C-alpha cells in the first residue's frame, strides 16, 4: 500500500508525484 | 498507527504537489 | 482561491477515520 | 462529503454511512 | 483514547463511548 | 515528538469530530 | 463550517498558537 | 463561543491567544 | 488582513516544498 | 515585490522558483 | 529525507505566522 | 542555513523572526 512506500523513502518533488492519482 | 498519520501528510502533499489531482487510500 | 485550498486539506483528513478496516476514498 | 460536510457539519451514524 | 486510537486504531462505538 | 504533535495535531482535528455537540473534551 | 475550519486552523494555530492545553470546545 | 472571535480579524498573534483552556 | 494572513500560511508549506535547495527573499509589503 | 506577486491567487511551484538566489 | 521533509513543511508554516513585513534570508 | 535549524524537534514563534531583514 503508499502508505507501505513514501511512508517508507522522500520523495522529490519528481517522486510523490509517483501515488497521485 | 505512522501509517495511520503519514497517511493522514501524505493524504496533504498528495494533497499541494497532487494539487488538484487527489488519491486510495 | 486560496479559501476551500485550503478546506480540503481538512475533510480528507475525516473519513479517514469513521470507516476503519473497512477504508474509504477523496476526490 | 467537501461540500456535507465545508458547508455544515455532518453525524456519525451520518459519516457511517461513509465507509467502507 | 491515543491506545485504544494512535497505536492501533479505534472505532468511533468504540470513540463514542468518548463523547459527552 | 514531532511525531505524535504532528498525531494530535491530528486526533484533534478527530473527536471534534465524533462527539459533535455533546462536544467532547481535547485534552 | 470558516468557523467549523478557521475551527479546525484555529484548533490547530490554537493546537500550535495554543500548544498542550487544549482549549475549550 | 471562539470560533466567533478570530475567526473575524487576524488576530496579531496577539489575539490567539484568548481560548485556550 | 485573516485571509493574506491563512494564505501567506498555505505560501510559504508551498516555497518550501518548491526553492528546494538555492531558497528564497521573501519580501511580505 | 512575492504577497504583492501570491495570496490571493494561488502561485505554482515555478514563480515561486525567481524569487529564488 | 520523509520525516524532514513533514516537518520543512510544519516551518516555513510557522515563519510566515511570525515576519511577518521585513522579509527573510537563509 | 534555518532546517537544519527546526524539524525533529519542535521551532517556537520567536526562532523562527531572524531570518528575517
Ligand atoms: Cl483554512
Ligand atoms: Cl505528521
Ligand atoms: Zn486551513
Ligand atoms: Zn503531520
Amino acid at each position: 500500500g503508499i502508505v507501505e512506500q513514501c511512508c517508507t523513502s522522500i520523495c522529490s518533488l519528481y517522486q510523490l508525484e509517483n501515488y497521485c492519482n | 498507527v505512522n501509517q495511520h498519520l503519514c497517511g493522514s501528510h501524505l493524504v496533504e502533499a498528495l494533497y499541494l504537489v497532487c494539487g488538484e489531482r487527489g488519491f486510495y487510500f
